[PDB]
RNA sequence: GUGGAAGUCUGUUAGAGUUGGUGUCCUACAAUACCCUCUCGUGAUCUAUGUGUAGGGGUGAAAGGCCCAUCGAGUCCGGCA
RNA sequence: GCGAAAGCCAAGGCCUGUCGGGAGCAACCAACGUUAGGGAAUUCGGCAAGUUAGUCCCGUACCUUCGGAAGAAGGGAUGCC
RNA sequence: GGUCUUAAGGUAGCGUAGUACCUUGCCGCAUCAGUAGCGGCUUGCAUGAAUGGAUUAACCAGAGCUUCACUGUCCCAACGUUGGGCCCGGUGAACUGUACAUUCCAGUGCGGAGUCUGGAGACACCCAGGGGGAAGCGAAGACCCUAUGGA
RNA sequence: CGAGUGGCUUGCUACCUCGAUGUCGGUUCCCUCCAUCCUGCCCGUGCAGAAGCGGGCAAGGGUGAGGUUGUUCGCCUAUUAAAGGAGGUCGUGAGCUGGGUUUAGACCGUCGUGAGACAGGUCGGCUGCUAUCUACUGGGUGUGUAGGUGUCUGACAAGAACGACCGUAUAGUACGAGAGGAACUACGGUUGGUGGCCACUGGUGUACCGGUUGUUCGAGAGAGCACGUGCCGGGUAGCCACGCCACACGGGGUAAGAGCUGAACGCAUCUAAGCUCGAAACCCACUUGGAAAAGAGACACCGCCGAGGUCCCGCGUACAAGACGCGGUCGAUAGACUCGGGGUGUGCGCGUCGAGGUAACGAGACGUUAAGCCCACGAGCACUAACAGACCAA
């Protein structure tokens, strides 16, 4: 993928439960897989800011619940490093449901998003109210 | 840049920025400051702080 | 089904024993191209700090922007190319033929060698030039030594001696180039060889850690879960199969870790200066203060502070040189904190 | 409200026991030990001393358990080389 | 302090749960403290470890042999002067 | 089959059971995915009434499953603490020992060799280590068969 | 239908072992095989493209995470370039596990008059040893080559030291009616592996500073104990990874394959001689070890009455012993002291205030006080200690 523009210490693994920062009807998401990733023996697959991930809806509306969808990690608690050396970290771990074209499935995003994620997924960005 | 907590200047190529739930942003110069903040202490009440001083 | 997995650690840096010479010994040299010139220099590791640099890379989306870069500060005072050794080609490889020494020696070079009192530089030169006419001359190298005395932070006064190849134009030209240096007194500097922005290969003897176990030394797993409480925590599963009935040298075992020679490729030279601009407040921890000839190497360098490190023009650079990077800031903040 | 029952509850009170660690030990401190966890603790309870039941016999809320480190028939000597 | 509980301390006893000296004292093992982010993905199995915790107030489901379930759950309080 | 053996021919219930071989039975629940678990179905290889059936509040260091909480169980390991370990003084055993023995790769051989054959390698001695091999040490195999053996 | 190869399945035999060679599955760690799943390079196509399908060379590297089940196998899920198979006593219990198998307790179904059985199911159920030799990982002492110092050579040896993917430009281009939709090449990044380093972020930090519970020292001050910190907060050095840095291009020779010239065979023919090309594979390039390489190495200088070395002393860039490195007055090597640089968070005492209370008394607040206390770092400084001195040596 296009360079992110910052160094990331993946703060998530397969099975992690995260916030769904949008208005799709999904409240909690469980990480199932990480797009383009391949690990090593015994290593739990990891994902962090900017990665596209396959997810399962854990909490939310009946219609959304249990559906296996694609998403994009927009926030994480583990720090990331920007070109100028500063570390950046969020209050929680969150992702946004996305379609086969990487367009957000929802209409509105909830909470801030890392500028770096915005650069990668523009249509996702053109939904953000706060970009940090 | 200045530390949003103690007030001293943040040595360039250092520190961390905490992005609050509402989108607010707090630039911390060090763990020490971050940790006192997590305890609920307000910089003005801590004598060693520039803010306080 | 027993998943695959690469082995633990590389088999290319063995045997993993204590290094014979604390002074690094390059086992390869740059190719001959430019004008004649010494292909290496040396210095003493001081510590690290960071610098803000203007992105240099013309292919970077950030070209022309602020970029914080880690830097290891190395004190690189002037050295003395004290002699010119010539190698002759033979059926059994290269062999030392003769050496052309000088008269002027640093006051303390006698702490390591028995300095020459009677020597014939022209007889030596004569034999060499005849070897060239004969077409039996192998490369040309200079016997070089450091001047620890110029470095206050380093306790040693005894100079460190190393041989450094001279490459360049035609042999005749660099042979003369070599003789030129030596004669003077051999005194040369980092400038004479490197320019900020070029890539160098740094060699050095790593930090010693004495005996360490398989986990730390080879990176093998610790026993897991229940297997970690029965009496074995940091021991590998087994030393090998029933057959072959012997332990192969490839199985990860305990032993000396650290204090090995390592040659790290393509280290970018961020800046070559002199004075105390890089020094840190309070002084570099376990080292002291810098105020003299110095070199800033991008990133890390093998070895502990005070160890002799060697530089050589990169023999396999991946990128083209982007000379004299613009440094907008050099942190002098205390390293204690 | 009083009353204070209970093969009643909690409890490393005394005292009794022993689920798991498959921990420690395994030429041991110990031919059954050590530590933590765990169970019982007013009753078919626990405990001392005295006393009785003896080997195809005892004793057994029964596991072929126990009857002096040994029991699908004790130990000793004899039959016996 | 509810207490014959813990913890600390007297009276009294002891330094004999009887080999010492040395190395910032390495690997490795026993027993243990602290670990970012993720949070059972580990494993036959949460085995091991941990979480909870004392007291008061509010409040407490299915089911029931009407005894119980029940400290269900869940919520709040707690020092000093 | 619409009686026959041998007296009767399984009723109430329960049911793929700690009993169901087939079997991961089929449907559903739950999970991203559930040979598990629970509910239903049930022709039950080979359930069933004191050889007790069914059911069941309370109880349980009894077996299985799920959830919330939590966590170094794990991703993936790190640093630290105490006692050992290491060096020194003193004390001071045991196991084990046909012989020789610095081995390695192949082969051969009663077909699973440090010792035979052919090569390869190999200067002697010592310290620490984790245990690949000596079909390592410990116990005249408990499994199986045999004995005109025992209990 | 016919001919074979393997020794992964199963069967057969009874050759070895019953004075014992401990089971399945898993785990951990190492080596290998190719009948190739991916990656490289090719050939064909019912090959427009994209992509399939089939075939060839090729073992360098990779082949992962999860749900049921003890399972192997297998079924299933989301990822992936792909999530290949097999050998090593079905590698691996003097390494681990103990779920399964496989003692002694117990239950069910079936069988048996019964004791009891079952190649059925089920709950519970024990894993000894101080390594002699050999093997290997690291560390020493000697001898040999044959006075000393410094620098090298390179026979040999090890490596995967690098493998793979995504994205952008090429390009909505070639191709195609359209739908759809490449490549060469140049770039940016990710992942797995590898080696190193701590300025940054993160962990630790039983140095240290602070808060505070119980108890004891009468109170105060200052302390002990509460397990090797009572508990809680912060955290220097150092060590670390979750942090940071670095890990080619290009040559040479080939395989499959594409061809040139070319005869046997006037022609033709990539082949028979000759030649041009051509794989992640082979060799080199790069890193690491390496004078014990018995042809036991090379150079330079110093010395044989003295070069060098040992003991000794102060110390660590080193370290389990040993080894290694530095300094020793021609000196800053260690400590003291003073600055600097750091940690914590505002000391004792006194003064004011303080809900109240006749008063006594009084938790606590402010000031003095960027205070006090502390530091495994740096600098300065010969104040103390590196003294005195013994010895070997061609
Ligand atoms: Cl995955
Ligand atoms: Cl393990
Ligand atoms: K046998
Ligand atoms: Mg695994
Ligand atoms: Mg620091
Ligand atoms: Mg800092
Ligand atoms: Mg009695
Ligand atoms: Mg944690
Ligand atoms: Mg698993
Ligand atoms: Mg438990
Ligand atoms: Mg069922
Ligand atoms: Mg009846
Ligand atoms: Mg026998
Ligand atoms: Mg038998
Ligand atoms: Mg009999
Ligand atoms: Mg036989
Ligand atoms: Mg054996
Ligand atoms: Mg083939
Ligand atoms: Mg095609
Ligand atoms: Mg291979
Ligand atoms: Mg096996
Ligand atoms: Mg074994
Ligand atoms: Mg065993
Ligand atoms: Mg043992
Ligand atoms: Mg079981
Ligand atoms: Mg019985
Ligand atoms: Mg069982
Ligand atoms: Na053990
Ligand atoms: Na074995
Ligand atoms: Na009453
Ligand atoms: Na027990
Ligand atoms: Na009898
Ligand atoms: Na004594
Ligand atoms: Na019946
Ligand atoms: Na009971
Ligand atoms: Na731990
Ligand atoms: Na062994
Ligand atoms: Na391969
Ligand atoms: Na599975
Ligand atoms: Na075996
Ligand atoms: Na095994
Ligand atoms: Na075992
Ligand atoms: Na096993
Ligand atoms: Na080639
Ligand atoms: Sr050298
Ligand atoms: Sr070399
Ligand atoms: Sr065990
Ligand atoms: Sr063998
Ligand atoms: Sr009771
Ligand atoms: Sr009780
Ligand atoms: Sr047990
Ligand atoms: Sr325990
Ligand atoms: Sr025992
Ligand atoms: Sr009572
Ligand atoms: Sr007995
Ligand atoms: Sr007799
Ligand atoms: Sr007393
Ligand atoms: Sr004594
Ligand atoms: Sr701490
Ligand atoms: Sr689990
Ligand atoms: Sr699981
Ligand atoms: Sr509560
Ligand atoms: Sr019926
Ligand atoms: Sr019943
Ligand atoms: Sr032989
Ligand atoms: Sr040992
Ligand atoms: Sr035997
Ligand atoms: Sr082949
Ligand atoms: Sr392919
Ligand atoms: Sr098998
Ligand atoms: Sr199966
Ligand atoms: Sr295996
Ligand atoms: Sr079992
Ligand atoms: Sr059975
Ligand atoms: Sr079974
Ligand atoms: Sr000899
Ligand atoms: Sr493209
Ligand atoms: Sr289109
Ligand atoms: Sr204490
Ligand atoms: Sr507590
Ligand atoms: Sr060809
Ligand atoms: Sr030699």
């Amino acid at each position: 993928m296009e360079a992110l523009g910052a160094d990331v210490t993946q703060g998530l693994e397969k099975g992690s439960l995260i916030t769904c920062a949008d208005n799709t009807g999904a409240r909690e998401l469980k990480v199932i897989s990480v797009h383009g990733y391949s690990g090593t023996k015994n290593r739990l697959p990891k994902a962090g800011l900017g990665d596209k991930i396959t997810v399962s809806v854990t909490k939310g509306t009946p219609e959304m619940r249990r559906q296996v969808l694609e998403a994009v990690v927009v926030r994480q608690r583990k720090p990331i490093r920007r070109p100028d050396g500063t570390r950046v970290k969020f209050e929680d771990n969150a992702a946004v449901i996305v379609d086969e074209n990487e367009d957000p499935r929802g209409t509105e995003l909830k909470g801030p998003i890392a500028r770096e994620v915005a650069q990668r997924f523009g249509s996702v960005a053109s939904a953000a109210t706060m970009i940090v | 840049r200045e530390c949003d907590y103690c007030g001293t200047d943040i040595e360039p190529g250092t520190g961390t920025m905490f992005v609050h739930k509402d989108g607010a942003t707090t630039h911390f110069c060090s763990s020490k400051c971050e940790n006192n903040a997590d305890l609920g202490r307000e910089a003005r009440n801590l004598e060693w702080t520039d803010t306080a001083r | 089904p027993q998943p695959s997995r690469p082995r633990k650690g590389s088999l290319g840096f063995g045997p993993r024993k204590r290094s014979t010479s604390e002074t690094p010994r390059f086992n390869s040299w740059p190719s001959d191209d430019g004008q004649p010139g010494v292909q290496g220099f040396a210095g003493y590791k001081a510590g690290m700090t960071h610098v803000v640099l203007v992105n240099d890379e013309p292919n970077s989306p950030r070209e022309g922007m602020e970029e914080t870069v880690p830097v290891t500060v190395i004190e690189t005072p002037p050295m003395r190319a004290v002699a010119l050794r010539a190698y002759e080609d033979t059926p059994y490889g290269q062999r030392p033929l003769t050496e052309v020494w000088t008269d002027e020696f640093h006051s303390e070079l006698d702490r390591t060698l028995d300095v020459p009192e009677d020597h014939d530089p022209d007889a030596a030169e004569e034999q060499i030039r005849d070897a060239h006419e004969a077409g039996d001359l192998g490369d040309l190298r200079l016997i070089t030594h450091t001047v620890p005395d110029a470095v206050p932070s380093v306790p040693k006064k005894k100079p460190d001696v190393m041989e450094t190849r001279v490459g360049g134009g035609s042999v005749s030209d660099r042979l003369d180039h070599a003789l030129d240096i030596v004669e003077d007194g051999g005194e040369h500097a980092m400038n004479d060889i490197f320019r900020a922005g070029e890539y160098a290969d740094v060699a050095g003897v790593t930090k010693g850690k004495g005996t360490q176990g398989p986990v730390k030394r080879w990176g093998v797993q610790k026993r897991k879960g229940k297997h970690a409480r029965q009496g074995w925590r940091r021991r590998i599963g087994n030393l090998g199969p029933w057959n072959p009935s012997r332990v192969r040298s490839t199985v990860p075992q305990q032993g000396q870790t650290g204090y090995h020679q390592r040659t790290e490729l393509n280290k970018r030279l961020i800046d070559i200066g002199e004075g105390d601009e890089p020094t840190v407040d309070g002084g570099f921890v376990n080292y002291g203060e810098v105020d003299g000839p110095y070199t800033l190497v991008k990133g890390s360098v093998p070895g502990p502070d005070k160890r002799l490190v060697r530089f050589r023009p990169a023999v396999r650079p991946n990128d083209q040189p982007r000379l004299d990077p613009e440094v907008r800031y050099v942190s002098n903040e205390s390293n204690q904190g």
